[PDB]
């Protein structure tokens, strides 16, 4: 009858589910071992962190002054802007902004270049000449010189010596101006560092491309196995970038119970200069210094550290306001770099299982419903 | 067959993860899992009887994550700019998200505006107003997004294959 057709099409519903089902049942197989690999990448790349900020390979010549060509085609397109908007102050100053970290980034370069025609010369902890950046403490040049009056060191004209070594004033301006060289050159290697990957990155594009246009589907799943490098790659760019801000005092580490940290190997939180780690019963969230989180009547508020219920009790807009920028907080990533891909790994791990069984009952089910759809069409 | 290569990019937590696995796989995850570098997903339409594959990439949108994001503009001849409708920050930030993109990307790709989570009204902060008169000012399709309940996500994609499919056509 009619009912034949709707019986008919009653299993060919359930034939459509017995094979985009026993799809997922194996992709899934798939999947895990993808995940597994991934971060197994993951974990190599950062594991080999610490030993890559010393034992990897330097920027080539050719590698800095392309690198360098590229920031100048940026500093030129920069004034062209400023020079488009000229008269609305607060973009020219946004760009005068973008414009004088371009021309940092450059004499940090300038440096590395230097040194390839020295120019420039690298030098111990301290005073002595190192042929390798990953030795050097410093960059100085032909007319200065590091003197290690005891456990002391100083950077100072060359030759000049005996008219300081009399004189605390100038002896202090030296072991400053020492100082000050060290800090600088960590800079600059951080930044090298982070170029190099740049570019270590940028090659592995072609290469991905094509193992996924590639037919062979043994191909194609090598673009992942790459992607994965890709990323590993990544999270190495991350490290160096959080690094970098806290070297800059932009940012601050934190440990596991939010205490301030001075090193990334301690670090389980990055967050900025002015902001804090506040608890929301075992969970960290970043504010501001001066603020905190008010909970009240399953409600949370953004707050100035002032501010209680008192103060916003009979206003509405406030607490609309307070719930908006708690609200914001929401998706913050305040964690380190590793901590966070240990947490993702979790989260992916346990809800692989959680997509395990319900597909796997999704299958048990569509054939039971197998002994239906025969039994009745069977009639 | 025609293969179009697309982008999605935005700050993080706006939902670009999300809108990506709501068309690839018709699925929505409420735990956020943050990203940490691209991948995609495929998905094969059909334009004008003409099959059209389409290779979505998905990118991170943590600062400390995307040192290298203008590389992946090269080849992409489409990019969705996402937004999240509950965070005005989000939404400030696609002025320059969009300039980044005119000053690294061919002037020639395909942008889509969305505002993402439209579904949650209740902690809404950006006007859907706002949203079209911002697109309007740039020139760019707009619209509307939530992945969690599927609205206007098969819209937005179909619309932005179609419209690089006529510039490819012609
Ligand atoms: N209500 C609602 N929640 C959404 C929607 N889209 C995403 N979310 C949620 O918002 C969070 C962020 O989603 P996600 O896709 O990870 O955003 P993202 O842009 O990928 N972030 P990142 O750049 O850091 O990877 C997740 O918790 C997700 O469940 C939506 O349309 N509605
Ligand atoms: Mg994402």
């Amino acid at each position: 009858l009619d009912e034949y057709e709707q019986a008919i099409k009653r299993a060919q519903e359930n034939i459509k589910k017995g094979e985009e089902l026993e799809k997922k049942l194996d992709k899934l197989e798939r999947q895990g071992k993808d995940l597994e690999d991934k971060y197994k990448t993951y974990e190599e790349n950062l594991e080999g962190f610490e030993k890559l900020l010393t034992d990897s390979e330097e920027l080539s010549l050719s590698e800095i002054n392309e690198k360098m060509e590229a920031f100048s085609k940026d500093s030129e397109k920069l004034t062209q802007l400023m020079e488009k908007h000229k008269g609305d102050e607060k973009t020219v100053q946004s760009l005068q902004r973008e414009h004088h970290d371009i021309k940092a980034k450059l004499a940090n370069l300038q440096v590395l270049h230097d040194a390839h025609t020295g120019k420039k010369s690298y030098v111990n902890e301290k005073g002595n000449p190192v042929s390798s950046l990953k030795d050097a403490h410093l960059a100085i040049n032909k007319d200065q010189e590091v003197v290690e009056h005891e456990g002391q060191f100083y950077l100072l004209q060359k030759g000049q010596w005996d008219a300081i070594k009399n004189n605390p004033a100038a002896l202090e301006k030296a072991q400053k101006d020492y100082s000050q060289s060290k800090h600088d050159l960590a800079t600059i290697k951080m930044e090298a560092l982070i170029h190099k990957l740049s570019l270590e990155m940028e090659k592995q594009l072609e290469t991905i491309n094509n193992l996924i246009m590639s037919t062979d589907p043994k191909e194609n799943e090598e673009a992942t196995k790459l992607l994965h490098k890709h990323n590993g790659l990544n999270l190495k760019l991350a490290n160096l970038q959080d690094m970098l801000a806290v070297h800059r005092k932009e940012k601050s580490f934190f440990n596991e119970k939010g205490e301030e940290v001075t090193s990334l190997n301690d670090a389980h939180y990055v967050i900025g200069k002015d902001q804090q780690l506040f608890n929301l019963g075992g969970k960290f969230y970043p504010i501001h210094k001066e603020q905190k989180i008010l909970e009240k009547d399953g409600k949370f508020y953004l707050l100035k550290q002032g501010e209680d219920w008192e103060s916003i009790k009979d206003s509405p807009e406030k607490q609309k306001k307070a719930e908006h920028d708690f609200h914001k907080l929401q998706y913050e990533t305040p964690m380190t770099v590793k901590k966070l891909v240990h947490h993702n790994k979790g989260l992916e791990t346990t809800i692989h299982k959680e997509r395990v069984e319900e597909t796997k009952q999704q299958l048990e089910d569509n054939g039971k419903e197998k002994i239906e759809i025969a039994n009745n069409i069977s009639k | 067959d025609y293969l179009f290569k697309l982008l999605l990019i935005g700050d993080s937590g706006v939902g670009k993860t999300c809108v990506l696995f709501r068309f690839s796989e018709d699925a929505f995850n409420s735990t956020f899992i943050s990203t940490i570098g691209i991948d995609f997903k495929i998905r094969t339409i059909e334009l004008d009887g003409k099959r059209i594959k389409l290779q979505i990439w998905d990118t991170a949108g943590q600062e400390r994550f995307r040192t290298i994001t203008t590389a992946y503009y090269r080849g992409a001849m489409g990019i969705m700019l996402v937004y999240d409708i509950t965070n005005e920050k989000s939404f400030d930030n696609i002025r320059n998200w969009i300039r980044n993109i005119e000053e690294h990307a061919s002037a020639d790709v395909e942008k889509m505006i969305l505002g993402n989570k439209c579904d949650v009204n209740d902690k809404r902060q950006v006007s859907k107003e706002r949203g079209e008169k911002l697109a309007l000012d740039y020139g760019i399709k707009f619209m509307e997004t939530s992945a969690k309940a599927n609205i206007n996500v098969e819209n937005a994609f179909f619309t932005l294959a179609r419209d690089i499919k006529a510039k490819m056509d012609k």
